[PDB]
């Protein structure tokens, strides 16, 4: 079965290399989560630093793609950085060609089209990553758009990705059943970050220190990541609740 | 076994079999020896004939006035690599008015061989080379292998039964290293070294090949009646 | 590096089948049901918006796409393959037609171009076939209303009405019973909604159903006034509300 | 090069072409045949830039001969003329164009009619009862406008040609060393040996 | 571009793709060439599982390369068109630059060279075609007949046959052709050519084609009636 | 199966076995290390003395990139050279366009993306080296380690080769016993010790030590080799500690 | 590298055959039968559609018969998609010839070039052959009315009457039996349909499962007309020969 | 506009005896009315008992001599240290010069 | 399958070794080098009596001072000869002199290993290149598809070669006259040939400094064959 080694159809109409690329997605054993506020979009991901010899500051799976767009990756870091560099280049070229900042959903589509090609063309393998793009779009407002190795993409009210993704997903589903709305009805991003961390704690059943987490925030006209000290402030605020 | 189909494949233990098979062609090749003092560097090569009617395959090729090599394995591959080396020595002269450092010659051969070990459709070079040269930092001897690995030595030997000559040189180190300002004595030590690798045969006039380069001696080749002096 | 796969990945087996086209069709079989019905004064194309998670926003995923102002497409099979085909189909309508003749291509010819792209993925070096079947509904001045199906092989056929994917065999039977040559557009929409309810299992409403028409011109959708011979697109995606309106009187 | 004429009569096409080849102040040759047989019932005369003329003629000849062998069939004069026009029309927008003017005289065996085509270096084709290239036309066109009749015999056409050559020998500045005359009819191509 | 080495050596030193190309030639309809004292005759079998043919328009098996040289073949028909086209182009190019038509040896050597080239070029298979090439050199009356094959080896023949059951007709020609005295006339040479085909063919009905080539571009196709006369006369003599 | 015969093929568990086999070639190589210090980095490597005939000091393995970056690697030596040649092209290009010498994190991704690119196609083989590299830029000192998969991170200390585990353990002690920092001259000595300690895993042949370093104070931010008095001083420190 | 996955589409079998050509012909043998019959005063093209569904739009459809130029048409047996690629090539090639020579392309020349393109796919490039067999029906002023067939090997031959696709063995014997040289177009029409009627894998022949075309001299004096029959016209010709 | 040529002056002279030959040239190098060098040799021993001078535009002359010296070097490599005859050197230099027929070496050459 | 440029575990290129087998199947070719000239002889081996044997061209001129005989897949030799002629003529154009025989041979041998995934396979033919030059006198070279060439005093290649080579080992001495060498080639050919040697199924040639490379007519070889039988009958 050489139909299992390259991206051609199997007799049941399946692409095993694409399916096996989805399995590489969880190789890092990290879970990510994204939600939308009124003004903002927050993305949180677990930060696991096993080796003591590592420089913890260099260990990251969140990327600043453009001034406005941020991206968290679920998958091995080489493929992750490969996708990050490409997305940065694509976002820059878009601005140069068309005279405005590339929207989150359009970058998502473009990267999804790129992933689709690897599923159809044989010489290119799929990247073993899932890319969650976040921004506050100037037309669409707070935005989450996610890409996978199949070349599939869609916008989300909120989303999660990783080994224990389903727990987090249903946790969020249940909140939006109750809340009755499309987003976190909150003024400040600080409290939306607090929501994100809180519901991650419930769904995973685990506690986090400042160095166990990684947080990206998108507001109007900038996406930025939080330092450990900014996260510690956030954890403290949750504990005093 | 299942992983020796081409050079682009690693074995499960991390080996490159096509490179190792290329290395094997060197082992079947006729023996050749390299050694050097502080003033001169010598190549001695045992040449191989097809039969009694045939000539003896040349093993030594001149690269520049101050550099040259001996070969063991696929001869056309040595011709390719020696030609590349001639060009590199030449580029250094024409552009920089600079004799090519023997060490840089090593690096350039290493990088040329390596590209054939990482790409599909190609093949590793099937020859090993011994490069001697006298440059701005004295006498030098280099051992090239088609894996890409190049090594600087006081002396060595490659080819079939090269182990005899290599142990002799390993013993004789402290003596031959100080044969300074005497060409004929360093050559004798080289001929004696190659003799440890002979079996059911000894050195004849059209069988033996010597080359020397050093302080005030351009790289030159001795064959025929000009080697009788050393048998 | 470089694409060293310059040879065909689809080849004839001893029996004469082209395996990858057959397997592509099998991928289409697994896909969600979609259909099209051709009325006298319009065409309807419809499908189910089968969401992946309720946290997804299924409005951001458009299964029915505008190709030209008078041509729309829907599919069954692999979504990402469909997405790039729509991208390529839009561009080819311009490069190989509009930029030459100053007008949009007629349905059959655009369909013809899409089929060409799909045929080439069945023979060119180093690619697999597209894993989709398309239904393309459209209008043009000299041919009127039309509906075409395009398969992974690159073959296309004109249809009065048909369905593709999951429950196509059943849906095609239900359409044979109901279709006649005197159908008005509203009647075809009604039949489309009935035919589709058969194949949908979960919720059946304006948020789970995607449905567009090729009908009358829409000056209100043109974007400008002042050129009376320009009357606007015949392609219109029915709103979530518009669909629910017709399910009360189902 | 310089003088090439063509007259189409009732049953044949007659081509007349000057024999001189001049370079500088020297007539290098006075017996030059400025013509190539493309097929058994099609002849092409040529005039223009040195080198280009023969190079172009022989190139066309090779192509028409190749066609003849491939299909075992002779192209009509109309078809050959169209092929030749297209090559010149290509050439005029090349890096270095063929600066060659031609006349194609042929007998179409399907129609049983003679045909004369005048094509200049730009690729301008016209079918004519009589034609000429270069300065020759400035005398011969008006002369033929007067004397020519559509139903003339080959023999009458040759006399009409003598008139043309006589006038050119009287009023043209250069000595073109007479002409070689060739007739194209239902029986193919032949050369008038004394003119 | 498609690069694959399809024609390659096997452990026994054989190039199977060249040898399998020969199997395709063996399956082809028979072709024979015989050179007389003053002519060369090309004869070709046409397989008779095909009625409702239109012979006006169906490709004839003997092809004119130039007006003085002809080429026939056995093997894949579509392949033969490619060789025939190239040869025709080369024939015109030779006339253009040398100002002289090709010799039969030259034209043969060219076609043989094309065939050889397809046996050691990446991405292509060998031609499944062997050719008989016949004619007269310009301003020469000595007849010429050459054979080519997929490998690219070529040589001259007093008479030769290729294709299916060629061994049978080669056997015939070998005992019926005297080197010392070749078929003195056209009549004689055509007869020997038909006789050899009749060892293999069937009836000499819509089954045998004959083409005669004389010096100075004198090449004509014989038709049913005149061939039938040869078939008729040969059989009535044979009843002894 | 056969998932491990071609590079860039995902196995059903989601792995690229060819990259994993390249790691085996790395693990087979000699030990090399890197230690990040207060204002710099130190690199060291074990050079096996195959024979008396190897000219001492004359088969240099640590490589400089630009003027401020040091690279050392364990595994297939020519593969490491190919990677450094590429690094040199990348640094030259960056310098040419942006004027400033290439930042170390920027340089790390350039190698990372290039190595990762050799896991994307079956027409290339993955790199048979793990590379320890780093230097000093406008933001301070950086040490990186990069693997055949293209994966890399920043390190306080790093090791690879046959003695990787012995050296890792020894590096963890330094990190634990010096939270405030380790000085450049200190790190040169420790580096020597750790190589001598990691030589237990490779001990038929005796070896030649080779150290290099970039320090803002001690080398002006440039990459220099350690030889003469300072090398022997560090060799002696190591000799002491094994007895 | 990639050599692993190469099918080697352009090699010989040990018997000296082209696998991919053989298997393409096997593909073609399951396609709707197409028949061409040539008369003294015209040509008939008749072909059977692959089992139609009642909901297929029958009049706006073309699956079997295609117009190459005003004087030449083809009947297709095999993959439709493959055939359209070759048809556009043939349509362009006809226009190049007209542009070059100011004369409509001779039927054989067009046929040879399409056949040459097919041949190329069997000898070089490592791609699969086109799974298509054509019947060419056309007129030119050299040979008059002509029929040709080409197949994936790139081999072409001329015919008085011929079939391609399914049941050619049966169809060829029936044509061989009832064809005479002095035949007229209307007799040829009748033969074409009666042959399909007996060879079809259906219950009986109906208008909706047929495509039909003629090339007569039926217009105004010494000039040629192509008639691609509409559904209603086939329905009538089916009654007018007594098959329905 | 940029003029790629210059004139560096000087003059050269070659005479042949029965068993010898001389090639002489002055050592002055100039541009316009200035002296660049009073000693800049332009007659060179090229090996194999061939002497050569390429007088006119010095940059072109140095390039040509450099190329011919290189031609001798490779003649030895490729033809078993064979001696390059003066007649063979002459023909080799013809191809060196004519290879730049449409952008010439601005020199009068003597060997 | 497995790549064209692959090494065996013994350290040899499969494709080059397999081409050597094809060469063993070829017809016999013999060369002998003397101080008076070099002789080249071949077995024509017509595959049928109807084939006109003088059309079998297996000895070939490269330049006036260099000749060549072949054995193996002889169609593969065309382009090697074409290259050789171009190289020899080109050398004369660049240097106004005759190309050295060794240099010519080296140039041909460079083509040999330019194959892979350039041409698709090695050549399936070996060549005996014979000639004269001022520096090294009369020379004979055996050029293989491995890219290796050996100088020989005498050499045989093709099917009859191991038997013929052993015979040449005895018979060659440094003072052979040209005539003696001509007879030796004829003698050894008649020994190893299947069919009976005559002027039609074998061919002779030589290259002398004075007259250059000459293929012998069938009349001239016929007399040498007749002379050979008489010298063997007489002891
Ligand atoms: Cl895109
Ligand atoms: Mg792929």
């Amino acid at each position: 079965g050489y139909d299992r080694h390259i991206t051609i159809f199997s007799p049941e109409g399946r692409l095993y290399q694409v399916e096996y690329a989805f399995k590489a997605t969880n190789q890092t054993n990290i879970n990510s989560l994204a939600v939308r506020g009124k003004d903002c979009t927050v993305v949180i991901s677990q930060k696991k630093v096993p080796d003591k010899l590592l420089d913890p500051t260099t260990v990251s799976y969140i990327f600043c793609i453009s001034r406005t767009i941020g991206m968290v990756v679920n998958g091995p870091i080489p493929d992750a950085r490969n996708a990050a560099l490409r997305a940065k280049a694509e976002a820059a070229e878009f601005r140069y060609k068309y005279g405005y900042d590339m929207p989150c959903d359009v970058l998502a589509k473009r990267m999804a089209n790129l992933s689709q090609i690897y599923t159809q063309r044989a010489y290119m393998r799929p990247l073993g990553v899932i890319l969650t793009f976040v921004s506050v779009d100037e037309e669409l407002g707070p935005s989450i758009y996610k890409t996978d190795p199949a070349g599939y993409y869609v916008g989300y009210k909120a989303t999660a990705t990783g080994p224990k993704q389903q727990e987090i997903t249903t946790n969020l589903e249940n909140h939006f059943k109750k809340s009755k709305i499309d987003h976190i009805n909150e003024e400040s991003w600080e409290k939306v970050v607090e929501f994100a961390i809180t519901h991650m704690i419930d769904a995973l059943g685990t506690e986090f220190s400042k160095n166990d987490l990684e947080v990206g925030v998108a507001t109007k006209d900038k996406f930025f990541t939080l330092s450990a000290e900014n996260i510690e402030e956030r954890l403290v605020a949750i504990a005093e609740q | 076994n299942n992983y020796d189909g081409d050079t682009v494949t690693f074995s499960p233990t991390g080996r490159l079999f096509q490179v190792e098979y290329a290395l094997e062609a060197i082992k079947q090749g006729s023996v050749t020896v390299g050694l050097r003092s502080n003033t001169h560097a010598v190549l001695v090569a045992l040449k191989r004939n097809a039969d009694e009617l045939s000539s003896y395959q040349k093993k030594i090729i001149k690269c520049d006035e101050h550099m040259g090599l001996s070969l063991a394995g696929l001869a056309p591959d040595a011709r390719v690599l020696s030609n590349y080396l001639r060009q590199q020595c030449n580029y250094s002269s024409l552009v920089f008015n600079r004799k090519l450092a023997v060490e840089r010659a090593g690096h350039l051969l290493c990088d040329k061989a390596q590209k054939n070990t990482q790409s599909y459709g190609g093949r590793p070079y099937g020859v090993g080379l011994l490069i001697i040269g006298y440059d701005k930092s004295g006498a030098h001897l280099l051992e090239f292998q088609p894996s890409g690995n190049v090594t600087e030595l006081y002396g060595t030997a490659i080819g079939a039964r090269s182990q005899g000559a290599k142990t002799y040189l390993e013993r004789t180190l402290d003596t031959f290293i100080k044969i300074d300002g005497n060409p004929d004595e360093l050559i004798k030590a080289g001929v004696e070294a190659i003799s440890q690798s002979l079996r059911d045969e000894s050195l004849t006039v059209d069988n033996l090949s010597i080359a020397i380069v050093g302080k005030d001696t351009p790289f030159t080749i001795y064959d025929g009646e000009a080697v009788a002096k050393y048998i | 590096m470089t694409d060293r796969y310059s040879f065909s990945l689809t080849t004839f087996s001893p029996s004469g089948k082209l395996g990858q086209i057959d397997y592509a069709l099998t991928a289409v079989k697994q896909g969600v049901t979609s259909l099209g019905i051709k009325a006298t004064n319009g065409v309807v194309i419809a499908t189910e918006k089968k969401s992946s998670s309720p946290l997804a926003m299924s409005e951001t995923l458009s299964k029915v796409s505008l190709l030209t102002p008078d041509i729309g497409a829907v599919y069954s099979g692999m979504g990402p393959d469909y997405r790039v085909l729509v991208d390529k189909s839009r561009k080819v309508a311009h490069t190989s037609y509009k930029r030459i003749y100053g007008e949009y291509p007629p349905t059959k010819l655009l369909v013809s171009e899409v089929a060409k792209i799909m045929q080439e993925a069945t023979q060119s070096g180093g690619v697999r076939p597209f894993g989709v079947s398309l239904l393309i509904a459209g209008h043009d001045e000299f041919n009127g209303f039309s509906l075409y199906q395009v398969d992974p092989s690159g073959s296309y056929f004109p249809w009065k009405a048909t369905a593709i994917g999951k429950g196509s065999v059943a849906a095609k039977t239900f359409l044979e019973k109901r279709w006649n040559d005197e159908l008005e557009l509203e009647d075809a929409i009604h039949i489309a909604l009935l035919t589709l309810k058969e194949s949908v299992e979960g919720e059946f409403n304006g948020d789970t159903i995607e449905l567009a028409i090729i009908g009358d011109e829409n000056p209100d959708l043109l974007g400008y006034t002042g050129i009376p011979t320009d009357k606007g697109p015949r392609f219109r995606k029915l709103t979530s509300q518009e669909i629910n309106d017709r399910l009360e009187a189902l | 090069m310089d003088i090439i004429l063509g007259i189409r009569v009732q049953d044949s096409v007659i081509l007349a072409s000057s024999k001189a080849v001049t370079r500088g102040i020297s007539v290098l040759k006075d017996s030059d045949d400025k013509t190539r047989q493309l097929s058994p019932h099609t002849l092409m005369s040529f005039a223009g830039e040195a080198g280009d003329t023969v190079q172009f003629a022989e190139y066309i000849q090779a192509n028409i001969q190749l066609y003849s062998i491939r299909e075992d069939y002779e192209l009509s004069p109309q078809a050959v003329s169209s092929f030749v026009r297209q090559e010149l029309a290509k050439s005029i927008r090349s890096r270095r164009p063929y600066q060659v003017n031609v006349l194609i005289g042929g007998y179409d065996k399907k129609k049983n009619k003679p045909e004369l085509y005048q094509i200049d270096y730009l690729g301008t084709k016209v079918e004519l009862p009589y034609g000429a290239h270069g300065y020759s036309g400035f005398y011969t066109f008006s002369l033929l406008d007067h004397h020519y009749r559509p139903d003339m015999t080959t023999e009458e056409g040759l006399d009409l040609l003598k008139l043309c050559v006589q006038e050119l020998e009287k009023r043209m500045p250069m000595d073109f060393k007479g002409v070689i005359v060739k007739i194209v009819d239902k029986d193919g191509i032949r050369q008038v040996d004394d003119f | 571009g498609y690069d694959r080495a399809l024609s390659i050596f096997s452990p026994d030193g054989h190039i199977f793709q060249v040898e399998y190309a020969l199997e395709a030639v063996k399956r082809g309809t028979c072709a024979v060439g015989v050179k007389g004292k003053n002519c060369v005759v090309l004869g070709c079998e046409r397989r008779s599982t095909l009625k409702l043919q239109d012979t006006r328009i169906t490709p004839s098996k003997v092809s004119k390369i130039d007006s003085h040289v002809v080429l026939s073949f056995s093997g894949l028909n579509a392949d033969s068109r490619i060789l025939i086209e190239k040869a025709r182009v080369e024939a015109q190019s030779h006339r253009l630059t040398l100002e002289d038509p090709v010799t039969v040896e030259y034209l043969t050597r060219y076609v043989a060279g094309v065939q050889q080239r397809y046996t050691q070029s990446g991405g292509v298979r060998p031609f499944g075609v062997s050719t008989l090439i016949a004619g007269f050199d310009p301003r020469d009356d000595e007849p010429k007949l050459y054979q080519t094959e997929p490998s690219g080896i070529y040589s001259s023949w007093s008479a030769q046959t290729i294709g299916r059951n060629s061994k049978t007709v080669r056997e015939f020609l070998e005992k019926n052709y005297d080197r010392k005295e070749p078929p003195a006339t056209v009549e004689e040479c055509v007869k020997l050519t038909v006789r050899s085909l009749l060892e293999v063919v069937q009836t000499g009905a819509k089954n045998i084609e004959i083409t005669v080539v004389k010096p100075d571009s004198d090449i004509v196709a014989l038709s049913s009636e005149e061939i039938n006369q040869y078939v008729t006369q040969i059989e009535q003599e044979k009843q002894e | 199966t056969g998932y491990d015969l071609s590079n860039s093929v995902f196995s059903p568990d989601g792995r690229n076995f060819q990259v994993e086999y390249a790691v085996k070639a790395v693990e087979n190589g000699t030990t090399s290390i890197g230690i990040k210090c207060n204002d710099g980095v130190v690199f060291a490597v074990e050079k096996l003395i195959t024979s008396k005939l190897l000219v001492p000091q004359k088969n240099v393995k640590i490589q400089v990139v630009d003027r401020h970056i040091g690279c050392v690697y364990s595994g297939l030596i020519p593969d490491g050279r190919h990677l450094v040649n590429r690094g040199r092209e990348e640094a030259a290009s960056f310098k040419k366009l942006y004027k400033t010498p290439i930042p170390i994190p920027a340089f790390a991704d350039r190698l990372g993306q290039y190595v990762q690119a050799h896991t994307l196609y079956n027409s290339v083989r993955p790199f048979g080296v793990s590379t320890i590299f780093g230097g000093v830029d406008k933001n301070g000192a950086h040490l990186y380690m990069l693997e055949p998969s293209g994966s890399y991170w920043g390190y306080k200390g790093a090791a690879t080769g046959k003695g990787r585990q012995s050296a890792k353990a020894e590096l963890e002690k330094l990190v634990d016993h010096h939270p405030e920092g380790l000085s450049a001259r200190e790190a040169v000595k420790q580096a020597a010790k750790i190589i001598y300690l990691a030589h237990e895993d490779n001990k038929e042949k005796d070896f030649e030590l080779e150290i290099s370093w970039c320090s803002l104070s001690e080398t002006n931010g440039l990459h220099k080799f350690v030889k003469g008095d300072l090398l022997q001083e560090a060799i002696d420190f190591a000799q002491k500690e094994i007895n | 590298g990639s050599r692993r996955y190469d099918s080697r589409t352009t090699i010989f079998s040990p018997e000296g055959r082209l696998y991919q050509v053989e298997y393409a012909l096997e593909s073609i043998s399951h396609a709707g039968t197409a028949i061409g019959i040539m008369a003294s005063d015209g040509i008939v093209l008749a072909a059977e559609r692959k089992v139609t569904s009642t909901l297929l739009e029958q009049d706006t459809s073309t699956e079997k018969l295609y117009k190459l130029n005003d004087k030449i048409a083809v009947a297709v047996a095999g993959l439709t998609a493959d055939a359209e690629i070759l048809i556009n090539t043939a349509r362009i090639h006809a226009q190049n010839y007209l542009k070059t020579y100011n004369e409509d392309i001779p039927v054989e020349i067009l046929v040879r070039r399409l056949s040459d393109i097919k041949q190329g796919y069997t000898q070089h490039g490592g791609l699969r052959p086109f799974g298509v067999s054509f019947i060419y029906a056309g007129y030119d002023d050299r040979y008059g009315y002509q029929l040709y067939t080409s197949n994936p090997s790139g081999n072409y031959t001329g015919w008085k009457a011929i079939s391609v696709g399914a049941n050619t063995s049966a169809a060829q014997t029936l044509l061989q039996m009832d064809y005479k040289d002095d035949m007229k177009v209307d007799d040829a029409i009748e033969l074409a349909l009666k042959t399909l009627s007996k060879t079809t894998d259906s219950s009986a022949l109906t208008y909706d499962r047929l495509e039909f075309a003629t090339i007569r001299k039926g217009a105004n004096d010494g000039e040629v007309y192509q008639k691609i029959f509409k559904p209603q016209e086939i329905k009538d010709i089916l009654v007018k020969t007594g098959i329905t | 506009q940029f003029n790629p040529y210059g004139d560096n002056g000087g003059t050269i002279l070659g005479i042949a005896g029965e068993d010898f030959a001389v090639l002489a040239g002055d050592t002055r190098n100039i541009t316009d009315y200035s002296i660049n060098s009073r000693y800049e040799p332009k007659v060179f021993d090229c090996g194999d008992n061939i002497v050569m001078s390429a007088n006119g535009f010095a940059a072109d002359g140095d390039a040509l001599v450099k190329r011919f010296k290189n031609s001798v070097k490779w003649y030895h490599f490729d033809h078993n240290d064979k001696k390059l005859s003066i007649n063979s050197a002459a023909r080799n230099i013809q191809h060196l010069l004519y290879g730049k027929r449409f952008f010439p070496y601005y020199v009068h050459t003597i060997i | 399958d497995r790549g064209v440029s692959t090494f065996s575990p013994e350290g040899r290129l499969f494709q080059v070794e397999y081409s050597l087998e094809a060469i063993k199947l070829g017809s016999t070719a013999i060369g002998i080098a003397t101080k008076e000239g070099v002789v080249l002889g071949v077995e024509k081996r017509a595959t049928s009596p109807l084939l006109e044997s003088d059309s079998i061209e297996k000895i070939v001129e490269i330049d006036r001072h260099i000749g060549c005989a072949m054995s193996g897949l002889t169609a593969d030799a065309r382009s090697m000869i074409e290259h050789a002629r171009t190289a020899a003529v080109t050398h004369n154009l660049y240097y106004d002199e005759d190309i050295n025989v060794e240099s010519l041979t080296q140039s041909v041998c460079d083509l040999a290993l330019r194959f892979g995934e350039l041409m698709s396979r090695p050549f399936g033919v070996a060549l005996l290149i014979a000639g004269h030059d001022a520096d090294d006198g009369y020379q004979l070279f055996h050029a293989e598809p491995s890219g290796t060439f050996y100088r020989y005093n005498a050499k045989a290649i093709g099917s009859g070669s191991e038997g013929a080579q052993a015979e040449l080992l005895n018979e060659w001495h440094s003072s052979l006259t040209l005539k003696e060498a001509e007879l030796l080639v004829l003698k050894i050919l008649k020994q190893v040939m299947e069919e009976k040697l005559d002027e039609n199924n074998a061919q002779l040639s030589c290259i002398t400094k004075q007259d250059g490379f000459k293929i012998y007519d069938n009349e001239k070889t016929a007399e040498l064959i007749k002379e050979l039988k008489e010298k063997e009958a007489a002891e």
